[PDB]
RNA sequence: GAAAUUGUUGAAAGGGAAGGGCAUUUGAUCAGAC
RNA sequence: GGAAUACUGCCAGCUGGGACUGAGGACUGCGACGUAAGUCAAGGAUGCUGGCAUAAUGGUUAUAUGCCGCCCGUCUUGAAACACGGACCAAGGAGUCUAACGUCUAUGCGAGUGUUUGGGUGUAAAACCCAUACGCGUAAUGAAAGUGAACGUAGGUUGGGGCCUCGCAAGAGGUGCACAAUCGACCGAUCCUGAUGUCUUCGGAUGGAUUUGAGUAAGAGCAUAGCUGUUGGGACCCGAAAG
RNA sequence: AAAUAUGUAAGAAGUCCUUGUUACUUAAUUGAACGUGGACAUUUGAAUGAAGAGCUUUUAGUGGGCCAUUUUUGGUAAGC
């Protein structure tokens, strides 16, 4: 039983094939991410050239950051904040946009800032601040096998695959998002952009729906 | 709902299509094309003040 | 007994350190440092003097000369972050410089017993200066006032700002 | 024992993404799109320029 | 700060490392904490937890329940193991031959099974015979038979055994306990 | 022992575990059993129903020897028989040899039919017996012999 | 042979209190290590 | 008609300057570059060099400077308070013991339990041994006179840890202690019913009931010790006007 | 006749099929309740979260409260 090159050559072969499989799906998502990103661009030209208006699909995903501290919050908003796992200032969570989630977002509007996040924002978050809930323990991802052993049931094998299930809300988004620990962000690097935070974004403040300006805000936090 | 829920599974097992017996909430809308044939936009402006009394 | 005992004793053996993963790579000098450049020293005996940069020594230091005939600065080595690289260039080609290295500058470390209370030059370091300077002073004569420029001391005047000056 | 970060430390990036090597070598971040010459309808321009 | 959804620094509320200073019980626990760690068998998890338990959570199993246990379908050959104490029941005049594993047997019980052809064993001898608890069954004595539980929860209209030193007539069997004398309970 | 009580841990702390507002006082609610039909009613009613009033009839000059009648149940009936002297009777259901169990010599005034004697015949000498007790002994084959 | 309180010598500071905390300059003193 | 620039966004685009940190201590893991060897910025700092080797760094203390700092304890919604006690210091100074008890715990023996009222004995107020008794538990329910705890594998249904069989596994079937819910059976009481019969007024068979018990349904108890709580006690300490 | 609040449900203890019991009920094996046997298992029956869940014993202190936005009563008002 030499057992220093027999199984080691076996484990390396099993590692190479996993790296091999991870490679096509990253390439596969690339043409899938490119094609769709160019379809809406091109479908807008066709509408204008045909004398019509292309009404894009309503956004399916929002990123929510808790803006207020933990003091002096009425019962109903405090419960809804807990159900989204935002239990301290500058915390992040992805929420699937649905009727049962919109009404939660209205109750918490004075306390959160949210919008529609792009690929660059979400890709950077998981790479820098992505943690998995591993047996009720907050574990840095830092390897594909960590996601593999915990989200391999649903076909998720990598950190890049996990981002895919987030941005395109798939059949296993609920488990995938739940696996992702709530993001602990810092304060924005360049500031909040306003003198007073706790007014609505429409009213010169910070809280509410900032439809794409969340990307600028989260990147300064990230 | 049980009757339809029991009925849909019974018909589905003849072909196995994963009938998805669960209920879904109201989803965000998907894309569409709105055309302006005879529906050309008309511009509205804020109205001035009047007392009406 | 005044203090009874500890029930257990830490092991006296030392642990080997883990495998360090910090390799040594060559230093990258800034672009303003080209051999033959005139340097403005910032610290030491010869702070404020102007000297000629000859060679990059292997221990990250710059081989430098006054020349000794011009301003009295011999063949030394200095650190790149204690000099200012000027735009003035003196052609260093034609100077035999490959013999100088770290082993050339050996201090013959002194023991603790030899404590000097109140109070020479090594034999052939007076001819190496002459050999190099002879090929270097000839190149100095080409540019007018250059020999005068090297013989002066740099200083900041009233109202000059290093963040705006050029050298 | 220590969290090293992707988006830097290129070695860590290749560990988590085998596609990073070909993403960079192909310059997919600065890719160019083929030009198209379609133009908006006359009704669109008048509406945009309407009072 | 954090908005805690649960109380912080809450201990498990379960008992580990039983608080008795008996040296021999500690050795039994040590043998079974190793066993539960390294055998991946749910039987050694139970025994290790049961070795922790207190006296009122170890009611005395009698030889009659053991006899009834062995009269279950296909259980007359299983090894009986009691984490606790085994007492004698002079209310049965027959007995099977099955061996018993326990902490303490009474002399009457030790006499009983030995007379009936059995052999009473300790818990370690069980380990070297049933490391995964093969062919065993756990018997737990009646916890709610103690005289203190009768008194637990008493109030109006539940009949729950008042604490009383001397009983009989003219001891809290009066107004409050009948409709003839005031209200009843 | 004194070194373990919480009095050692209440040194340095003003109220000594009695409160600052409550201000532990001598007998704030009355001494002994005060307030039974008054401010302590809810406690007495919930825990001591029957504490006030009377229920029956009196009995002067009671001595608890006329009602002395310790009970032996029919479950055992056999701890009185000696241990090594038992098994030869249980295995031999022999007539005209059956044991006599004098419950009084044991100290029992009554026998009641708790249950399930072995079917060997035995003679029992009892001051009193229960109804179902007497035939269960007799249905086994024995007989009960009243004694005084 | 303690403390409160007191005398003498020595040192230091002091424009309507004094005492305290963080940080360091200065003065006095000092352990470790070699 | 052809470009540019702005603005917004993206690059797993390149690159310069500054600051803080170096936890870990043989290898293992994941990777990257290489035909291979091997190398690396890859599961946490190393290499070269200088001065000093001493109060130089550092500790202590006193002072100075910048900023800050209201008097403690107590009652209280609220104290720095123009609310109360405290001029200063030493020594003493306030939740204890007992009889009876509740929960929890630990120990022994266990249908029992408890030597220590007393007796024997003794190295003598100890240690050791012992019968008859005695209290508590094993039987309760009725004011009482009284009666007195199995239709049945000591019941059925449901949930159940553990165990057993099949199964690679997932899972399936069997047995199912403690415990939970529930319905039935048994004992006592109240209201019925009233059998064979007999001192013709006794006795109480059997079948019942929106009645009821601090019950049975293969015993858990007894002892000693401990924290905490209770009652009586001077009852944490100090405190009347009185009789 | 709102808004904000408030009760119930969103399954396996469910649904469907056949038939055994009875001293109740019906003209009527008609029903009512409880069961026997069979079929439907991981999208098993909306969302999100779950930090473990359910349970018991015992015992402390407290039982003078006060303030702010909104609602509101007495009062001219009030640090009422």
């Amino acid at each position: 039983a030499e057992q220093v090159a027999a199984e080691r050559a076996a484990r390396k072969a099993a590692n190479k094939e996993k790296r091999a499989i991870i490679l096509e799906r990253n390439a596969a998502y690339q043409k899938e991410y490119e094609t769709a990103e160019r379809n809406i661009i091109q479908a807008k030209r066709d509408a204008k050239a045909a004398g019509s208006y292309y009404v894009e699909a309503q956004h399916k995903l929002v990123f929510v950051v808790r803006i207020k501290g933990i003091n002096k919050i009425p019962p109903k908003p405090r419960k809804v904040l807990q159900l989204l796992r935002l239990t301290r200032i500058n915390s992040g969570t992805f929420v699937k946009v649905t009727k049962a989630t919109l009404e939660l977002l209205k109750l918490i509007e004075p306390y959160v800032a949210y919008g529609y996040p792009s690929y660059s924002t979400i890709r950077q978050l998981v790479y820098k601040r992505g943690f998995g809930k591993i047996n009720k323990q907050r574990v840095p991802l830092s390897d594909n096998a960590i996601i593999e052993a915990n989200l391999g049931k649903y076909g998720i094998l990598s950190i890049d695959d996990l981002i895919h299930e987030i941005i395109t809300v798939g059949p296993h988004f609920k488990q995938a998002n739940n696996f992702l620990w709530p993001f602990k962000l810092s304060n924005p690097s360049g500031g909040w952009g306003v003198p007073r935070k706790f007014k609505h974004f429409i009213q010169g403040g910070s809280f509410g729906n900032r439809e794409e300006f969340i990307n600028k805000l989260v990147k300064s936090m990230n | 709902r049980v009757k339809a829920n029991a009925a849909k599974r019974a018909e589905a097992k003849a072909q196995g299509v994963a009938v998805q017996l669960k209920r879904q909430p109201a989803q965000p809308r998907e894309s569409r094309i709105v055309s302006t044939e005879g529906n050309v936009p008309q511009t509205l402006a804020p109205v001035p003040y009047e007392t009406f009394i | 007994t005044a203090q009874q005992a500890p029930k257990w004793y830490p092991s006296e053996d030392v642990a080997a350190p883990k495998k360090t993963r910090k390799a040594v790579r060559p230093q990258k000098l800034r672009a303003s440092l080209v051999p033959g450049t005139v340097l403005i020293l910032l610290a030491g005996r010869f702070r404020g003097k102007r000297v000629v940069y000859l060679k990059h020594l292997e221990d990250n230091t710059l081989l430098v000369t006054g020349p000794f005939k011009v301003n009295g600065v011999p063949l030394r080595r200095v650190n790149a972050r204690y000099v200012i690289a000027t735009s003035t260039k003196v052609s260093v080609e034609g100077v035999n410089v490959e013999k100088f290295n770290v082993e050339y500058f050996a201090k013959e470390k002194l023991t603790k017993k030899e404590k000097k209370e109140a109070n020479e030059i090594k034999t052939e370091r007076v001819e190496d200066q002459k050999v190099v300077d002879k090929a270097l002073i000839a190149e100095i004569k080409k540019t007018p006032l250059l020999k005068q420029y090297l013989s002066a001391s740099f200083s900041l005047k009233n109202g000059d700002k290093p963040h705006m000056l050029k050298f | 024992v220590l969290k090293k970060n992707p988006l830097k430390n290129k070695q860590v990036l290749l560990r988590l993404n085998p596609y990073a090597k070909v993403f960079a070598a192909e310059k997919l971040g600065s890719k160019k799109a083929e030009k198209t010459g379609t133009k908006p309808a006359a009704v669109f321009t008048e509406t945009l320029k309407h009072d | 700060g954090i908005d805690h959804t649960s109380k912080q620094h809450k201990r498990s509320g379960h008992r580990t490392a039983p608080k008795s200073d008996n040296v021999y019980l500690k050795l039994l626990v040590k043998l079974y904490t190793f066993l539960a760690r390294r055998t991946d068998a749910p039987f050694n998890k139970v025994v290790l937890k049961a070795l922790f338990l207190s006296k009122i959570n170890r009611p005395p199993v009698s030889v009659s329940r053991i006899a009834r246990a062995l009269k279950q379908e296909g259980a007359a050959n299983k090894t009986v193991v009691v984490v606790g104490t085994v007492t004698d029941d002079a209310r049965i005049f027959e007995f099977p031959k099955t061996t018993v594993a326990a902490l303490r047997f009474t002399a009457g019980a030790r006499a009983k099974i030995v007379k009936a052809g059995g052999e009473c064993i300790t818990l370690d001898q069980l380990a070297v015979r049933a490391p995964k608890g093969q062919n065993t069954l756990i018997l737990r004595g009646p916890r709610n038979s103690r005289e203190a539980v009768r008194h637990f929860g008493m109030g109006p209209h539940k009949g729950k055994a008042p604490r009383i030193l001397s009983t009989g007539r003219k001891f809290e069997r009066a107004r409050g306990r009948r409709r003839s004398k005031g209200f009843k309970v | 022992p004194s070194r373990f009580t919480k009095t050692r841990k209440h040194r340095g702390h003003v109220s000594a575990g009695k409160g600052r507002i409550g201000k532990h006082r001598k007998h704030p609610g009355g001494r002994g059993m005060a307030g039974g039909q008054h401010h302590h009613r809810i406690n007495m009613d919930k825990y001591h129903p029957g504490y006030f009033g009377k229920v029956g009839m009196r009995y002067f000059h009671k001595q608890q020897a006329h009602f002395w009648k310790p009970v032996l149940n029919l479950d055992k009936l056999w701890t009185l028989i000696p241990e090594d002297k038992r098994d030869q009777y249980l295995k031999s259901a022999s007539k005209e040899t059956a044991p006599v169990i004098d419950t009084l010599a044991a100290g029992y005034g009554k026998i009641l039919g708790k249950g399930r004697i072995p079917n060997v015949p035995v003679i029992v000498k009892a001051r009193f017996v229960s109804k179902l007790a007497e035939e269960k002994i007799r249905a086994a084959g024995g007989v009960v012999e009243l004694i005084a």
